[PDB]
């Protein structure tokens, strides 16, 4: 059960902090990750996360966005900062699939997200 | 800070792989007196003596009739022609009686081994295998008292306590006048090394974080690489097994001078099949890389330089592993991994005339295959489960791996006696058979 929550209304350059909620058997057994709708087109790639602390980036938005892991409220963390207007879409929760595909272009699981503007 | 742990993983290379310079088998054939004197006095050529005295005969098979037999004449008081002995006083095979070797057995070779010293040779070529057997039941014993001592008296006093028995035992096992000595102090060394290695293993390991940890977990193979290739150049000089042990004991003298648990991974029944599918595979890949070196070790021609190409070919499979881990699934490299180890013997097993130059470039390919598979797993194992503290559950489950170790040397050496290409098969079975069971990783529930 993934849910979804933050977001708001910026006017340029502002700041605002994200959050996935997970159930805590897919917490600590599973890869967490977050995904970019962008209306009008495909859906994009941000970051991930897994057990150990090793992250991933998109070239994109390198040095930008922060993600962070918090074990005492069983919540996945996001921060972006020094938003672009290109960045307008519904973010996504997801738990991607590592033995098939390329790592991350496979899902199991969605959460319905929530919208953001600029 | 990492020359220790490098000093320390470079000196526990050696125990798991030492019985193939310690104990090796020369060309033997049992002593006949009556042979030297007639070959000082008539000047018998030393190397055509085996072929007007041997038993053997035909070279073909005849392990026991070779080794293990003599022809009982009167080899004194008989006149001969000086050109072949037997012609008169048999004149036919199979016509004059045999017996078994009543005096010894003479050896070719400069140095000398356990073999050679205590005749491990003709009926007691089955103790040979409890050397590695008392080993491995030592590392299995070692593994569930190793916690229970560390507690009372905290992990200051255990490590120093651990790394002195290590090195006396080495000593008074190279010290030592009979056979059941040896045993003893195998055992009684056996029971620690393990746990020290893995106990070094964490203590090099707390300093790295995310990324250094994965960067350092290769460092750790390369220092075993390099006490590996370290150890063929100390058995090139020293060819006696005293002087080789007593020259590997001493440098570790000197050197020391809710909450994640097994309970909530077995009842969720996709968190259950996917265990199940790893603790295998591992357990297959262990008993391959153990029994490949020790087949190696047995049937080489020229053990120098098999042993040095065997790591200089090892050493890229954790560079190929590390850059296979972004741009490709997790499943293709394994799957080719443990293909590639069942054709090498597949093919090992067919070429009979031209083998010696065909084969340090297939079992190269082989021990390549078999340790890019290694490494994904631990891989895997980094990436996707949480940290347990410390488990009775991984404890058993490591004391039923060294169960499974312990019993693979009996297998090796002793199924070679009915055909020589027995065990070649047994691996290609394991490996063709690990290769069809990962393709049930994957969820096929909804995966897109």
């Amino acid at each position: 059960q993934l849910q979804e929550s933050g977001g708001g209304l910026v006017q340029a350059g502002g700041s605002l902090r994200l959050s996935c909620a997970a159930s805590g058997t897919i917490f600590y057994y599973e890869i967490m990750g977050w995904y970019r709708q962008a209306p009008g087109k495909e859906r994009e790639f941000v970051a991930t996360i897994d057990q150990g602390g090793i992250t991933n980036y998109a070239d994109s938005v390198k040095g930008r966005f922060t993600i962070s892991r918090d074990n005492a409220k069983n919540t996945v963390y996001l921060q972006m900062n020094s938003l672009k207007p290109e960045d307008t879409a519904v973010y996504y929760c997801a738990v991607p699939d590592v033995f098939v595909g390329r790592g991350w272009d496979y899902l199991i699981y969605w959460g319905q997200g929530t919208q953001v503007t600029v | 800070a990492f020359l220790i742990l490098c000093l320390l993983s470079a000196a526990f290379a050696p125990i798991c792989v030492g019985i193939v310079f310690l104990g090796f088998t020369p060309d033997h054939h049992c002593q006949s007196p009556g042979v030297a004197e007639l070959s000082q006095r008539c000047g018998w050529s030393p190397a055509e003596e085996l072929n007007y005295t041997v038993p053997g005969l035909g070279p073909a098979g005849e392990a026991f009739l070779g080794q293990c037999r003599r022809y009982e004449v009167d080899w004194n008081q008989s006149a001969l022609s000086c050109v072949d002995p037997l012609a008169s006083l048999a004149t036919n095979r199979s016509h004059l009686p045999l017996g078994p070797c009543q005096d010894g057995w003479v050896y070719d070779t400069p140095g000398s081994s356990i073999v050679t010293e205590f005749n491990l040779v003709c009926a007691d070529s089955w103790k040979l295998d409890l050397f590695q057997s008392c080993l491995n039941a030592g590392f299995l014993f070692g593994s569930l008292g190793v916690g229970y001592f560390a507690d009372r008296f905290g992990r200051k006093l255990c490590l120093l306590g651990t790394v002195l028995v290590n090195a006396v035992s080495g000593v008074l096992m190279a010290f030592s006048p009979n056979y059941m000595s040896m045993l003893l102090f195998r055992l009684l060394q056996g029971l620690v090394s393990k746990g020290n290695w893995m106990a070094g293993y964490t203590l090099i390991t707390e300093f790295v974080g995310s990324g250094s940890r994965r960067t350092v977990a290769i460092m750790y193979q390369m220092a075993f690489t390099v006490g590996l290739v370290a150890l063929t150049g100390l058995a090139y000089a020293l060819p006696h097994w005293r002087w080789l042990q007593l020259a590997v004991s001493l440098p570790t003298f000197l050197f020391l001078l809710l909450s994640p648990s097994f309970a909530d991974l077995f009842r969720t029944p996709r968190l259950r099949k996917r265990t199940f599918i790893l603790m295998y595979l591992w357990f297959t890949d262990s008993v391959l890389y153990q029994g490949l070196i020790l087949h190696m070790g047995a049937t080489s021609g020229n053990l120098y330089l098999d042993f040095l190409y065997s790591a200089l070919v090892e050493i890229p499979g954790a560079f190929i592993a590390l850059i296979t881990i972004d741009r490709v699934g997790r499943i293709y490299p394994m799957a080719m991994s443990n293909l590639l180890a069942g054709a090498a013997c597949l093919v090992m097993i067919f070429i009979s005339p031209d083998l010696h130059w065909l084969n340090i470039i297939i079992m190269c390919v082989g021990r390549m295959g078999i340790t890019i598979a290694i490494q994904m797993i631990c891989l895997v194992n980094a990436e996707l489960y949480p940290t347990f503290v410390r488990n009775l559950g991984v404890m058993v489950c490591s004391s039923l791996c060294d169960i499974g170790g312990i019993i693979t040397p009996f297998i090796v050496f002793r199924l070679r006696e009915v055909w020589q290409a027995l065990p070649l098969i047994l691996f290609a079975v394991l490996g063709l058979l690990a290769a069809g069971v990962t393709l049930l990783l994957p969820e096929t529930k909804g995966v897109a």
